[PDB]
């Protein structure tokens, strides 16, 4: 019963568009959800199969693209990245009401 | 609760594509192709707006979803979604519309209201962009404090549209898309 995310770190510069995975390992997960930690937790977006993701305050949406087209899969991107948008991402999912984590993102933008 | 549906509404994502292709155009509705394969049922309700796109022509999609995107099988991806069909016809450069907000009676800066490089834009697309810069950044629908409002352009040309925070966009009375490069302003109050 556990979630990989994928990559575990990310190092670009200004203007590039980063891509993370989330994904259910060994299990039928539904909603999963985006989270970002400021060194606490801030939940960024929930998202549903075959909705688009719902989002927080202060998260803007085409700032992060969610997409999530099956029950093992979501996909964060954080478009056009600035330094600011430098921190730890993590993603976690529910099973078919606990959360399951992956491991995290770090993302350095420089 | 419909201060919630509002919320649930304007603070979620849309779906935004380029060089669709249409497959098929009655009245009240298109089918579009995707450049990603999937396939948009497109609603528009509205005889004002009555998109005209022809068999084999490209347009761009800027888009809310009614319904959970389904998979057929073979298995091909649909998007059930209403109004936000356009021209594919770009600005040189992009261009920040001129957005100013209030929260009762006063001034609140802009974050992360983004450029817009298309010439124009379905003015269903115009509010629930305007309406997320709201939502996210403002604080519309999430207190009892800031539940209602508006939005209104004005265009170079003296013309106006405006929409009312505290209810749904009209879609059934929606109007064609606007060139947004003569928008002259767009004021925002919440209340």
């Amino acid at each position: 019963a556990v979630v990989s995310q994928h990559p575990s770190r990310v190092i670009v510069k200004s203007g590039t568009s980063v891509k993370i995975e989330c994904r259910s390992l060994d299990f039928q997960a539904t909603t999963m959800f985006w989270y970002r930690q400021f060194p606490s937790l801030m939940l960024m977006a929930t998202s549903n199969e075959g909705s688009k993701a719902t989002y927080e305050q202060g998260v803007e949406k085409d700032k992060f693209l969610i997409n999530h087209a099956s029950l093992t899969l979501s996909t964060l991107t954080v478009t056009s990245a600035h330094p600011e948008d430098s921190g730890f991402y993590i993603c976690s999912a529910l099973a078919g009401d606990t959360q399951y984590f992956g491991p995290g993102t770090r993302l350095t933008v420089l | 609760d419909n201060i919630k549906d509002l919320l649930d509404w304007y603070s979620s994502g849309s779906d935004t594509f380029t060089n669709s292709e249409v497959l098929d155009n009655s009245l009240g509705s298109m089918r579009i192709k995707n450049t990603d394969g999937s396939i948009s049922l497109i609603i528009f309700p509205s005889p004002y707006y009555s998109p005209a796109f022809t068999k084999g022509e490209k347009v761009d999609l800027n888009t809310k979803r009614t319904k959970k995107s389904q998979h057929t099988s073979e298995g091909t991806y649909i998007h059930f979604q209403i109004s936000g069909v356009t021209n594919t016809e770009k600005l040189p450069t992009p261009i920040e519309l001129p957005l100013k907000v209030k929260v009762h009676g006063k001034d609140s800066p802009l974050k992360y209201w983004p450029k817009f490089d298309k010439k124009q834009l379905a003015i269903s697309t115009l509010d629930f962009e305007i309406r997320h810069q709201l939502t996210q950044i403002h604080g519309l629908y999430r207190s009892s404090d800031k539940t209602g409002g508006y939005w209104k352009i004005t265009m170079n040309d003296g013309s106006t549209y405006q929409s009312d925070l505290s209810k749904k966009f009209e879609y059934n009375t929606e109007k064609p898309p606007i060139n947004i490069d003569e928008i002259k302003t767009i004021e925002a109050e919440i209340n």
